[PDB]
């Protein structure tokens, strides 16, 4: 150390071989040649040194056994070095050819005598510092020599064995081991090793008695929060949960039950929907969803619960292209299965209270009956409507009533639930043989008399629909004489005394006639009379009036006179005076013709009574 | 002549590494083409490295390598050289996948049985050593059952240390080892020594049985028969009839479902003496078992462990629980117990059979399963 102590072993000179053989047969002790020997100032490069082999064969030649040479070598380099730094040293020294054979000596002789001390692998694994690598343990360069001495102590101690994982939890929790295995999966080097002891501490956990409830937070599942399904830690989760049933056949727990553990219907069923959208999570989402259908059949969970849990709530109008619409479907029909009437639980009522009234689904099935893809789908909904009319033993009205076809207004008759109506008019008819119902029961259900014998009119002048609509004016006029109606009723309801001018050419005047000869064709015991409705209506100077003027006009000439005639008739039967008779006359005519009337009038007057 | 022929071949090695899984497999399928025209030398020397040298794939991948490497030999050049198909069936022994690793050592054993003694001795021996000293769970599980492949030729300082590696196995901190262990300590125990199967292969045994978890000790109480079918009638009354005794009596329907199967197989082992003494008794509780697995088990062989019993301790323990078994709520005990229970008209003798078989068979005849009653009445 000190100056001129250096320039002193410049001229003291190496011993030699002759100096070995000299102090070998002196018996001289090894740790002396050591001392000797330029050993003393080499430190960590004490196994790189020219003179370290030297030493070791004398140590050896003076011993008898390798194990005796490994030992006094030992000793004399355990009153120098620590643990680690020897440790480090020989494993350093094993990776090189001339060093390998008496580095794995002394090592075999390290660990002997750490394990007559009976230091465990955990004491040697505190010696080493590995409490200390954390992230980067598995490149510790003391990582393979604690792993054979890990084994020397297993083979020598069989009813205390460990293992690298158990003590690498020992020293940092699961949540240490767990990331330093996530932070080592990231470096190739470290790569392989990272995922075997990623096993070793599933099946660690398995040991300690953990359940798949634990590994759900030790795999850190919660920390994904709803997106759990596209973790590979959810992968390895259900790897837990095989090898766990096999160990506990009588506590076997499915997923699903474990998913329920952890989350309630509410959160995990739209979990399950949205992975089953996703394709990687294809095949996973759809198993859990068949178990937990299953699962609710047990439970006998409502199918309107389903419908919500399954967010068929929110699709709106797009109801029939939710893909999870043909699984709730299903679930129904289970559910409902060997369920009586008021026990089971159909679609059109779970419609219905989510608030998805009859003529919205019947929309939305027309739709979608005319895309290829929701064809089958669309069809079985409109058998659910159909059914759900049918059970309630609806008459054809009131599925008019519930396709909301007396909103329509003018179109109706053109409307795509039209078609909705004929054909369960068609059913229940052929399924009614003695009551049978008409197309125009639901209309007049619907609309009153004016305005729906103005529809039909109207309808009865667009080519597409006069057909229709000449039937149905028939039937409406069926269905007023059914109904008792009065024909002077009718005139009223049909607003017909808004005006007498014109209501020769009036169409519903006409429709009005139809009914009045309907009526008295039936044998009426009083045969309905045009003129008295008239009079009634507008009195006799407003219909005098009217038909003067009418006469003036060829298309009514003929009517006109013959409802004048009529109504001289009726003045002569309620004995009007010829006085009054020309008073009216003469509101609407002049002088010349007024007599005339009048004359005529007379003539008969006298003839009825004098 | 050589190079059109065989670039069929050449496209098969080149699909070894394709991205298409199936071509893959297919190539591996065809392993035995492609050695037959590479050549047993460098079948040996190309293609067997790069199995062992490229095994990434996945499971079925490694699956189908483990199932053509079991049969093999011919296409390295035979017996000879079967032990380089021991390196990659090891590195396949190490899978964590169950088939993978299991069909692993099902070729292990295979081209090991096919193996001669002096190849067993330089390779399969070293084999076992390293899988039995893994690191890795897998490799110490496998190990578990590939040694009595390696035992029988080995040195006695090898047999040994094999007897200690499996006894540190049957110790493991792992519980799937020591479940592997279990499984094998028959098998392998059948190959050892009469000295030692009655010192060391006793002893595994005693620590199976008294280990920490269930499934060990299901799986050590499940070896019994064939522990005792090795072993001498003291070291079975010693070592292998208390544990059938105590664990007649486990709170496990299965541990003792399986102890009802091994009582009559333990009773030609054991003797009249300790089956009369220890047998019976356990016997009679199976028989009266909580669950009717059990009773299923037991009655299933009431006649048999009554043939080899004196007439009169059949008439005083067993036939009480035959009755009680005839008036049994399950329909399938009925039907085991009906199914045998008339092989035992000889074995009582007419005097006996008279006071105490007669009512039973006329009741078994009047049963309300056609199972009973065609179970009872095809055997007349």
């Amino acid at each position: 150390v000190p100056g001129f102590e250096k320039l002193a072993n410049l001229l003291k000179p190496k011993p030699g071989l002759k100096k070995l053989l000299k102090w070998a047969d002196a018996k001289k002790p090894p740790e002396t040649v050591f001392t000797r020997l330029r050993l003393d100032k080499t430190g960590t490069q004490l196994f790189d040194n020219t003179d370290f082999p030297v030493w070791a064969a004398y140590t050896r030649s003076v011993a008898q056994t390798d194990s005796e040479a490994s030992a006094v070598m030992l000793k004399t380099l355990v009153s120098r070095y620590s643990d680690e730094v020897l440790s480090g040293m020989i494993a350093a020294a094993k990776k090189s050819s001339k060093t390998e054979s008496i580095a794995t000596k002394l090592e075999t002789e390290q660990m002997r005598t750490w394990l007559a001390a009976k230091k465990t692998p955990d004491d040697m694994f505190l010696v080493f510092k590995l409490n200390k690598a954390g992230d980067d343990i598995l490149s510790s360069p003391l990582l393979s020599a604690w792993t054979n001495y890990m084994k020397l102590s297993n083979k020598e101690n069989p009813k205390a064995q460990t293992t690298l994982i158990a003590t690498m939890t020992k020293h940092y929790g699961d949540s240490g081991v767990s990331q330093i295995l996530a932070a080592a999966r990231k470096s190739p080097a470290t790569q392989s090793t990272a995922k075997r002891l990623e096993a070793e501490q599933v099946q660690l956990w398995l040991k300690k008695g953990r359940t798949p409830d634990d590994t759900f937070t030790l795999l850190s599942l919660d920390r994904a929060g709803d997106d759990l399904l596209a973790s590979p830690q959810f992968n390895t989760w259900m790897k837990y949960i095989n090898y766990y049933n096999k160990e506990n056949p009588d506590e076997k727990t499915t997923v699903l039950a474990k998913l329920m553990t952890h989350f309630d219907d509410e959160e995990l069923t739209p979990i399950l929907v949205v992975a089953r959208k996703v394709p990687s999570t294809e095949s996973t989402a759809a198993k859990l969803q068949a178990e937990q259908f299953k699962n609710w059949l047990s439970a006998d969970k409502s199918p309107e619960e389903a419908f919500t849990l399954l967010q068929l709530d929110k699709a709106g109008d797009d109801l029939l292209t939710n893909p999870q619409l043909t699984n709730w479907l299903k679930y129904t029909e289970n559910f409902n299965l060997n369920k009586e009437i008021n026990e089971q639980v159909t679609a059109i009522q779970v419609f219905r209270a989510q608030y998805v009234d009859d003529s919205r689904i019947a929309n939305m099935v027309i739709a979608a009956e005319k895309v290829p893809n929701t064809q089958a789908i669309a069809k079985r909904v409109e058998d659910e409507l159909f059914k759900g009319w049918t059970v309630v033993l609806n008459k054809p009205d009131d599925v008019f009533i519930n396709l909301k076809l007396e909103t329509v207004g003018e179109n109706v008759f053109e409307s795509p639930l039209w078609s909705f109506y004929t054909k369960f008019l068609e059913k229940y008819n052929t399924a009614n043989p003695g009551k049978e119902q008409t197309m125009i029961s639901g209309l007049a259900r619907g609309y009153n008399d004016v305005t729906l014998t103005n529809m039909l009119l109207k309808a009865k002048e667009a080519p597409s629909t006069k057909t229709l609509a000449t039937k149905l004016e028939d039937e409406l006029v069926q269905y007023w004489l059914a109904d008792k109606k009065l024909p002077d009723k009718l005139f009223g309801y049909l607003e017909l005394k808004e005006s007498v001018d014109g209501i020769l050419t009036n169409p519903v005047f006409n429709v009005w006639l139809k009914y009045l000869n309907a009526f008295n064709d039936k044998a009426p015991v009083k045969k309905a009379l045009m003129i008295d409705t008239l009079k009634s209506a507008f009195g006799d100077v407003a219909v005098s009036n009217m038909l003067f003027a009418a006469k003036k006009d060829p298309g009514t000439a003929k009517v006109a006179a013959t409802l004048q005639t009529a109504l001289l008739s009726k003045w002569v039967l309620e004995k009007k005076t010829p006085g009054q008779v020309s008073a009216i006359l003469k509101e609407g005519a002049g002088a010349d013709v007024s007599a005339k009337l009048l004359a005529t009038y007379s003539a008969k007057f006298k003839v009825r009574w004098g | 002549m050589i190079d059109e022929p065989l670039y069929p071949i050449a496209v098969l090695i080149d699909e070894l590494k394709n991205d298409d899984i199936q071509l893959r497999l297919n190539s591996i399928r065809r392993l035995s083409t492609i050695a037959r025209a590479l050549g047993e030398e460098r079948t040996r020397k190309e293609l067997i490295p790069f199995l062992s040298e490229n095994n990434d794939d996945d499971d079925e991948v490694l699956l189908a390598m483990a199932e053509e490497l079991g049969v093999f030999i011919p296409y390295v050049g035979g017996v000879e050289y079967a032990h380089v198909l021991l390196p990659p069936l090891e590195t396949l022994s190490t899978v964590e996948e169950t088939c993978v690793r299991e069909k692993a050592v099902e070729s292990l054993c295979r081209v090991g049985s096919q193996m001669r003694e002096s190849d067993l001795v330089d390779h399969f021996i070293s084999l076992v050593k390293r899988l039995a000293a893994g690191e890795w769970f897998t490799a110490r599980v496998s190990a578990c059952g590939v040694f009595h492949i390696a035992y029988p030729s080995a040195p006695d300082m090898l047999k040994t240390e094999l007897r200690s590696l499996y006894t540190q196995l049957c110790q493991d901190d792992m519980p799937m080892v020591r479940r592997a262990a279990a499984t094998n300590l028959g098998k392998f125990a059948a190959t050892v020594e009469s000295a030692h199967l009655k010192t060391d292969v006793m002893s595994m045994f005693e620590d199976l049985t008294q280990d920490d978890q269930d499934s060990v000790r299901l799986l050590a109480v499940e070896g019994c028969a064939a522990l005792g079918k090795l072993l001498e009638p003291q070291d079975c009354v010693q070592h292998i009839l208390p544990v059938i005794v105590n664990f007649s009596q486990d709170k496990s329907w299965r541990v003792r479902y399986m102890v009802a199967n091994q009582l009559y197989e333990l009773c030609e082992a054991v003797g009249p003496e300790p089956t009369r003494t220890e047998l019976v008794p356990a016997y009679v509780r199976l028989l009266r078992d909580n669950e009717a697995e059990v009773r299923i088990a037991a009655a299933g062989k009431v006649t048999k462990f009554c043939r080899i019993l004196n007439p009169e301790i059949a008439i005083q323990h067993i036939l009480p629980c035959v009755k009680e078994l005839s008036s049994d709520s399950s329909q399938h005990v009925r039907s085991a117990l009906a199914s045998v229970i008339m092989g035992m008209a000889p074995v009582l003798g007419k005097d006996a059979t008279i006071e105490h078989l007669l009512p039973i068979f006329l009741s078994l005849l009047k049963d309300e399963f056609p199972d009973v009653r065609l179970n009872i009445i095809s055997k007349l």
